[PDB]
RNA sequence: AGCGUGUAACCCCAUUCGUAGGAAUUCCCAGUAAGUGCGGGUCAUAAGCUUGCGUUGAUUAAGUCCCUGCCCUUUACACACCGCCCGU
RNA sequence: GGCCCUUGCGGUGCUCCUGGAGCGCUCCGGGUUGCAGGUGCCCGAGGCCGA
């Protein structure tokens, strides 16, 4: 299995390298195929090896898979399969810790919590990816309150790293009950720039498939590189008139780093995206929105 | 005859109750047939496109399972339902086989990780169990009965472990005894490929007393359990038109340049046909098809426990319980001889004539003396009857149904 | 060979007068052992730890009482220089008494419960072996440390004392008034 | 490096004469004088390049 | 390729094509029918055994790994593989290997200061 | 103990040779590789019969009484069996390359057909010796490999097809007005090669 | 002529043991010191199954020495008992016939496998498996 | 990081004919001088020149 | 906003009853017209050659594939079909 | 007992010696369970080949001259010196 | 013992001395609970704090819907089994 | 264990029966050999490479 896992990495990392040669032979292939469809001269760029593309273009089918994404390609199984969820924290949580990682385990559907006892972080990927554990969740805590959150996608997936803000638990309010537990509508707003979508895409494929007729809500908001988190049930009292009343945490997250491998990989992996504190004119600059 | 399936098949059983067949193949289907309508009513398929190796099924008969070349994962699936149950994911390579307990309604599943591992089906808590293996594994079975468990290894030994405690209660070597042959394209002597062949095929008696073994050779190993040492090799087939049959190659077809295989491999080849393709191990298209070599491709012995069957490169061959093979007496005494039991029979002492002809294995003796005892005497036999011979009379009795005109 | 608990004392003669528990006490020459230090995993599966030595689980039960846990080699000392005391003072073999110790230690009928905010009642039912055993070892390891507490006695002197009184039967020992107790409350409420 | 060698096996060092000395010494100097005139006439055909 | 582009025919035998193809290593990816017009004769020379033993670092020369396989050193699975003649998977590329109790695998061990007499030669 | 006996081999009911009914004829010979199985159809049974041999069966020759049969391997190993008792009676080797072995209908005759040759034997008799078969005669005729057998009823004379495109007519007895004869006529190999009920009359 | 030597393996978690077997007397050592003056004493008939279980004839003929390095002390004496009993099991495979070998290694794994065969511990829970029985879960 | 990403597709079962003559050194590969091999009656040769 | 289920090459015998019985709408005249569409769509495969001889060719070529390979390919899934069985004694299937 | 493969002794059968007289025949059954032997002053022994504990001692009628094992019915012959056999 | 290139405690053997946190409430199933030491400060967070790494290592439980709740349903004809939820 | 012109030591040169794969030879016998239709086969170099 572990010659199957580094043969799959090499694969993976070989196709991200020509992602972008492929996209420019595919843009001069459709520049071709107008100038052929309304009659008008061969760019001059085209001018040459137009016969190659032309022929090209008779072997073009729906069949093929088309050009690669290295995204498409991380989350393969998206739609497909339901994710598995695993959720853990730092070595010796504390009290309130182990609080906000239990309900974390209520609001992802089908996620599970495990202890972390004397676990090396390396160990606990490794029968992560035997067992098909599909996302991972590490938070870490600073003085009895929840400060930081790392989402992992097993199968060489992007690892992205979050600072937590404002968390008010479900535990400090009385009284509340018991959660839905329903398959989630998802809500993203304010993702507008490709990081945006890039972010987006990450927490949405936490979430398997919901019902039309499911009445909870989770909603993602973006204002100025802070997402906000909120979690909702609506009730139709009448036409055009909805209730909402809030149910489960409610925190803040703010992105400062995306690596392309795993959790295990800090030494290795590369940096897709990082926040950069110390540029002149980083004061004045967001990235999540355009 | 059932003609479904696309490609090859992999593996076939029988469902314990009813006469239900469950068949595994390349097309990635597990079928089910039932011989009461000669219908294929019941098909099985993963999400994933993936190949089946072999199939289990319970005692109930309500659970299906099956194992993969490349996903290394368990498929389970409900019989009446139809529809996947279960993914069982851990084990790392290909998987040998599979097999359920027959009383306790457990998996034991072989892989080449050098483990075997035991998984819980009406479990609520899901445990599973891991047997760590030194090589890597082969096949795995159980004992009749269910209390012992079989595994074949790379090294070519047979480890006996008890399931429940998961301890390892013995071990067999039987490398020197699965003597193999060279053939005749091989460059590397019989000894040195041999070094690198182990046991493919494991089949229980009924008893459980006994174990057999085969593999890559002409010759099927019966072991005793208990004193691990071999009792017996049978020579499967003599045919010296198949390759790899005797160890030595004969000196006269040296010439030298070799022995030059090749050009009666064509000789061979002329048979037409197909067109040979190179690298294909088996089929029309394979190099080596008119000297195929020989090989033990499985092994199992009935549940009645009267025969055993092999399927091999020769084809099915049966092995029968024959009286003629061995001499079994189990009490003797000089005074134990058919003229006393004659004489027995003759003085209408019936009890006693029958215990000594029963002391006697010769079926003709208790035959005669059994068929010698009127109507009406038969219950005083039967209560004279000690319990230590009441199952050799029915051994004996049911031996009798087929071939006696006297079916009352 | 032969194989003695620490060297001296042979399992052999070892013989266990109750048919109930002859499967859940693990003392005869399969599961003999030199020590009771195995680093075996015995609570893996539902069941196995009836195949654990007995001296073993009295020294795992041994652990979580009154003590930082973890320590077990102490605890092994312990067991020692009790059964060391236990021979000094009877002169037979300690395996035996604890044996028979546990053997009249254990409960054989048990109350389940049926409790709501008012009041609770009650119903007798019966106890299955691996409890009985389980709660002996339990009651016994309880009345040790709870004699050896704020008293000018090491724990070893009061397990030995606590093993000598329960294997004779008196009703000196925690676990033989405990046992007593649950039998008598099983009792009236039948 | 391996620097270690048996008493039995280690040989007695060359004593030299004060004579090649002087010769082997001479040598040395100017081969170090001559090594840096080039070295330094290389970076001048380095940088006028 | 002559058939229509939007023809179910098409499209199946397509995607049939190219994922036979993509799973013996003919083709690099599993793309538009452009990459099946670049497999050679060649192309199923490189998926043969000895030659893949090269890519893995095993052998460092081609008469070195044919060698190999022909005195018994390499198997793919339990099974050891004589032939040099013989095209491997994908899937099955993951599981060559030296076959135990071998010279070989022996040196491999000394080098690396893990060579266990017990599991080795057993 | 253990104490099992072969019974039959299933799976296979012809590999290569030839086929033959038994005298009565509601029995069927098939030769299964390195086995020889006899199908009863009139009792709708399979029998393996326990002989076995070094190399695939090329050759079944049945005598006309039913009670004996000769079964002969690639290699040229030959077994004289009897059908009735199911037990190998005698070995042979043939030196070379046996094309086919055909029985005289009188039964008295045998012709086994080899290289470029076929070589005329007597029956078995009741007496046993070392020595299986005393040959008789010899017929050197055809240029190139001979192939198949057949013999006139009244078992005077016998005619042989070969590869070398003709035919070959010889007589069991020194006949004054037939040492042997020739037939061509044909442009590739013989394959087979008949007589009439109570005549030399011929088919090629 | 040529000694007759044997180089083994053993190990516990981060305690790895390299033990040499040859020709000799009867002496084993470890890391230059007998084997009652290894700490701590108290697992010190752990550290003696072996000889124990075979007899101080079987060990008569063979000298032992055993480095261990790293981990803390008891995976350290697992190590050592492991190390030992795979040397000897090897010897005897090697210079002495297989029956010997055979009973012996059949003897050590009916008392502990673990003398023989090191299994280390990974990480096995119910969190991994989804709620509920393998079968009858959703349907 | 260059150094750590070419240990992650390292393949343990690679093999090279310098691995026969040579063994690691604490997982360093350390080259061993080459012996001389003198021989007794070359020995007797050095200590009377010395002399 | 939420994720979409993808389209599956594969259907299961539980969904591909479903999809009949939903444009339909009495289990055997739903099956009848499955029937008559199934035979109508084999027959126009039948009367177009190109689409003919390029099924054996491809069929040649796959089967020395698959031997090349040993045996080792991805599967292709089963399609749900319907199939007409006759009333008369099981005997003739033997 | 000497092991075949390296020729060492292991163990002898017998405080000090088997039989008083000449051993005449030894045989070992198939499951190298049971060890029998005779001896010139006509007693007939049975061994456990493990370890190597007397099991029973038959006396004969007359001294023993060859003795032969049938492993797989586990049939002794014995042929004595007054002609007749026994079984 | 194990992580950490920018000019060990714990434990162990022996010697001496000598009679702790209510009511409520939270969390936890195997290298887990608990104890002990040793490092780093890594473009966010973190100073009486944060995160790694190793050492020792347990008791009970592997099953029900009784309380407190949650997710779904009450329209692939092998054998065998089974034979209509209700109301506005 | 045995060895007594020896050796924990080493080397050479000939002989040692082809399954199909040296057939055909007791006697007898061997003399007068007494234009259907065929259209085959071969022709691809691109490296998820190692050094
Ligand atoms: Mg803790
Ligand atoms: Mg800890
Ligand atoms: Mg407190
Ligand atoms: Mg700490």
């Amino acid at each position: 299995m572990l010659r199957r896992e580094a043969r799959l990495r090499r694969e993976y990392l070989y196709r991200k390298a020509r992602e972008e040669a492929q996209r420019s032979a595919q843009e001069r292939k459709e520049r071709l195929r107008r100038a052929l469809e309304e009659n008008r001269l061969i760019p001059t760029e085209l001018r040459r090896e137009a016969l190659a593309l032309q022929g090209s273009l008779e072997f073009d089918d729906a069949g093929g898979e088309g050009v690669t994404s290295h995204v498409d390609d991380e989350y393969r199984w998206a739609g497909v399969e339901d994710p598995k969820v695993m959720i853990t924290t730092s070595r010796d949580p504390s009290s309130r810790l182990k609080m906000f990682a239990k309900e974390l385990k209520l609001v992802f559907p089908g996620a599970q919590r495990m202890n972390r006892g004397r676990h090396e972080v390396g160990a606990l990927v490794r029968a992560c990816k035997a067992n098909g554990v599909t996302d991972l969740l590490v938070v870490h805590e600073h003085r009895g309150t929840p400060v930081g959150l790392i989402v992992s996608h097993l199968p060489f997936g992007p690892t992205a790293y979050f600072t937590l803000c404002n968390v008010v638990m479900r535990h400090d309010i009385p009284d509340l009950g018991t959660m839905s537990e329903a398959k989630p509508h998802l809500i993203t707003h304010g993702f507008s720039s490709r990081l945006g979508k890039r972010v987006s895409d990450i927490l949405r494929y936490l979430f398997p498939v919901p019902k039309d007729d499911s009445h909870r809500v989770i909603t993602f908001a973006n204002q100025d590189d802070y997402i906000s988190f909120r979690h909702h049930v609506y009730k139709k009292t009448d036409h055009r008139n909805v209730e909402l009343t809030e149910v489960g945490p409610r925190f803040e997250l703010k992105l400062y780093m995306i690596r392309l491998g795993t959790l295990e990989q800090e030494a290795t992996a590369d940096v897709e995206w990082r926040w950069h504190p110390y540029t002149n004119t980083a004061r004045k600059r967001v990235f999540l929105s355009t | 005859t059932f003609t479904e399936h696309s490609s090859g098949v992999t593996g076939v059983t029988f469902t314990a109750t009813g006469y239900v067949v469950v068949t595994s193949s390349m097309d990635g289907t597990v079928r089910a047939f039932d011989l009461h309508r000669y219908r294929n009513f019941r098909t099985f398929t993963s999400p994933r496109p993936t190949q089946f190796s072999c199939v289990a099924v319970d005692a109930s008969g309500e659970i299906v399972s099956a194992g993969a070349q490349d996903s290394f994962e368990i498929f389970v699936w409900s019989m009446q339902t139809g529809r996947l149950l279960d993914v069982l994911s851990g084990h790392e390579g290909p998987i040998s086989g599979l097999c359920f307990n027959p009383m306790k309604s457990v998996l034991a599943s072989a892989s080449w990780d050098k483990t075997v591992r035991l998984w819980d089906m009406f479990d609520s808590w899901r445990t599973k169990e891991t047997l760590a293996l030194t090589s890597d594994a082969l096949a795995v079975t159980f004992r009749p009965d269910g209390a012992e468990l079989a595994v074949a290894t790379l090294n070519s030994q047979i480890t006996f472990w008890d399931p429940e405690n998961a301890v390892q209660t013995g071990s067999i070597e039987g490398r020197h005894d699965l003597k193999t042959g060279r053939k005749e394209l091989d460059k590397i002597t019989a000894k040195h490929a041999a070094k690198g062949k182990a046991f493919t095929a494991l089949c229980y008696s009924a008893d459980g007393h006994s174990i057999l073994a085969g593999g890559m050779s002409k010759f099927v190993c019966i072991y005793h359990v208990r004193e691990q040492i071999l009792m017996k090799r049978f020579e499967i087939s003599c045919n010296l038109s198949l390759d790899a049959m005797e160890e030595f190659l004969n000196r006269r077809k040296m010439t030298e340049f070799g022995n030059l295989a090749l050009i009666d491999q064509d000789a061979g080849q002329e048979d037409g046909v197909a067109i040979p393709l190179p690298g294909v191990r088996k089929g029309d298209m394979s190099s080596r098809h008119f000297k195929p070599e020989i090989r033990v491709t499985s092994l199992r012995f009935s549940p009645t426990g009267r025969c055993w069957a092999a399927t091999t490169t020769e084809g099915l061959l049966i092995y029968s319980l024959d009286t003629r093979v061995l001499f079994d007496p189990f009490e003797l005494d000089t005074s134990v001889t058919p003229g006393r039991v004659r004489e027995a029979l003759r003085q209408q002492d019936f009890t006693r004539a029958i215990l000594m002809a029963l002391r006697l294995n010769e079926s003709k003796l208790v035959q005669e003396a059994l068929e010698a005892v009127p109507r009406g005497e038969i219950e005083v036999v039967t209560s004279s009857l000690p319990e230590l011979y009441v199952e050799k009379v029915l051994e004996f009795l049911a031996s009798s149904f087929e071939v006696s005109r006297h079916l009352e | 060979p032969d194989i003695k608990l620490f060297g001296k004392w042979s399992t052999d003669d070892v013989q266990i007068n109750d048919i109930s528990l002859q499967d859940y006490i693990a003392v005869k020459e399969k599961y003999a052992k030199y020590l009771p230090h195995s680093a075996g995993r015995y609570a893996a599966k539902r069941f196995r730890k009836a195949q654990c030595p007995i001296v073993e689980r009295l020294t795992n039960s041994m652990m979580m009482h009154g003590r930082n846990n973890g320590k077990k080699l102490m605890t092994v000392r312990i067991v020692k220089h009790a059964f060391e005391i236990i021979h000094l003072l009877t002169g037979e073999n300690p395996l035996q008494v604890l044996v028979n110790a546990i053997i009249n230690s254990g409960p054989r009928e048990d109350s389940t419960r049926i409790g709501r905010a008012g009041t609770v009642r009650r119903q007798a039912v019966d106890v299955s072996p691996l409890r009985r055993v389980n709660q002996a070892i339990w009651l016994l390891c309880t009345g040790a440390r709870e004699a050896a507490f704020r008293n000018i006695k090491t724990i070893a002197e009061c397990l030995a004392d606590e093993l000598i009184n329960a294997a004779k039967g008196s009703s000196n020992s925690y676990a033989i008034k405990k046992k007593d107790e649950l039998e008598r409350v099983a009792k009236s409420n039948r | 490096k391996a620097g270690k060698v048996p008493k039995d096996r280690r040989r007695p060092a060359v004593i030299r004469e004060p004579h090649e000395r002087k010769i082997l010494a001479l040598l040395d100097a100017l081969s170090t004088v001559h090594s840096q005139k080039m070295k330094k006439a290389k970076e001048q055909r380095h940088l006028h390049n | 390729r002559d058939l229509p582009e939007r023809d179910q025919f098409r499209v199946r035998a397509s995607a049939a094509l190219l994922d036979k193809l993509y799973a013996l290593g003919l083709v690099p990816t599993r793309g538009s029918l452009e990459l099946c017009d670049f497999v050679t004769a060649s192309s199923f020379c490189r998926r043969r055994l000895p030659t893949v033993l090269l890519k893995l670092r095993m052998a460092q020369h081609l008469q070195a790994a044919v060698a190999f396989v022909e005195q018994g050193h390499v198997r793919v699975g339990p099974d050891v593989v004589t032939d040099p003649a013989f095209l491997v998977t994908r899937s099955m590329e993951d599981f060559v290997t030296w076959v135990d109790s071998s010279k070989i695998k022996r040196h491999v061990l000394e080098y690396n200061e893990e060579r266990d007499d017990f599991d080795l030669e057993a | 103990k253990f104490a099992y006996r072969f019974s039959n081999l299933l799976g296979t009911v012809y590999r290569r040779g030839n086929l033959n009914f038994t005298c009565d004829g509601n029995s069927v010979i098939s030769p299964v590789g390195n086995r020889v199985t006899v199908f009863d159809l009139k009792n709708n049974k399979s029998d393996t019969l326990p002989l076995a041999t070094r190399y695939n069966v090329k050759c079944v020759g049945l005598s006309p009484d039913g009670r004996l049969a000769i079964i002969v391997d690639e290699g040229g190993d030959a077994l004289l069996v009897s059908l009735v008792c199911r037990s190998v009676l005698h070995h042979f080797h043939f030196k070379g390359s046996v094309h086919s072995v055909s029985f005289s209908p009188d039964g008295r005759k045998f012709v086994v057909t080899k290289g470029n040759i076929a070589q005329m034997y007597h029956a078995p008799g009741k007496k046993r010796e070392f020595n299986a078969f005393v040959l008789d005669k010899t017929y050197f005729g055809p240029y190139d490999e001979t192939t198949c057998i057949d013999w006139t009823d009244d078992s005077r004379c016998f005619v042989v097809g070969s590869k070398d495109m003709s035919t070959w007519v010889f007589g069991a007895e020194r006949w004054d007005n037939l040492i042997y004869y020739a037939l061509g006529g044909h442009k590739d190999a013989i394959v087979a090669c008949f007589f009439e009920s109570n005549s030399l009359d011929l088919y090629s | 002529g040529p000694l007759q030597s044997v180089q083994v393996f053993g190990r516990k978690k981060t305690a790895t043991a390299v033990a040499h077997c040859k020709r000799g007397n009867g002496l084993i050592k470890v890391n230059g010191r007998p084997l009652e003056m290894i700490e701590p004493r108290t697992l010190q008939y752990k550290l003696l199954e072996p000889v124990l279980l075979l007899g101080k004839e079987r060990f008569a003929g063979v000298d032992i020495r055993v480095r261990v390095k790293g981990g803390g002390h008891v995976a350290q004496i697992y190590a050592i008992r492991q190390s030992i009993s795979k040397a000897l099991v090897a010897y005897y495979q090697k210079y002495v016939d297989e029956a010997s070998k055979k009973e012996i290694k059949d003897i050590l794994i009916q008392y502990d496998r673990t003398l023989l065969v090191a299994d280390p511990r990974r990480c096995e829970s119910k969190k991994f498996g989804g709620p509920g029985a393998r079968a009858r879960y959703q349907k | 990081k260059a150094l750590r990403k070419k240990a992650l597709e390292k393949n343990p079962d690679e093999f090279y004919y310098k691995m026969t003559r040579v063994k690691l050194q604490d997982g360093v590969h350390i080259i061993k001088e080459t012996k001389e091999e003198v021989t007794p009656e070359q020995l007797k040769l050095m200590r009377t020149q010395d002399v | 906003d939420d994720v979409v289920r993808k389209e599956k090459p594969k259907e299961d015998a539980y969904e591909y009853k479903k999809r009949l019985t939903l444009d339909h709408e009495s289990l055997a005249e739903i099956y009848e017209q499955e029937y008559i569409k199934l035979n109508q769509q084999k027959t126009a495969e039948e009367e177009n050659p190109e689409h003919v001889e390029i099924q054996k060719m491809m069929d040649s070529l796959f089967l020395k594939l698959d031997a090349l390979s040993n045996f080792h390919f991805i599967p292709k899934p089963p399609v749900p079909e319907i199939k007409v069985v006759s009333n008369l004694p099981a005997i003739t299937m033997e | 007992v000497y092991n075949m493969q390296s020729g060492i002794h292991r163990g002898s059968f017998g405080k000090d010696q088997a039989h008083k007289g000449s051993v005449r025949g030894v045989a070992v059954d198939g499951l190298n369970q049971l060890t029998v032997t005779t001896g010139s002053e006509g007693l007939l022994k049975f061994w456990n080949f493990k370890n190597k504990i007397l099991i029973h001692s038959v006396s004969l009628s007359s001294s023993p001259n060859i003795m032969l094992l049938h492993r797989d019915s586990g049939i002794l012959g014995l042929a004595l010196d007054d002609f007749s056999i026994s079984v």
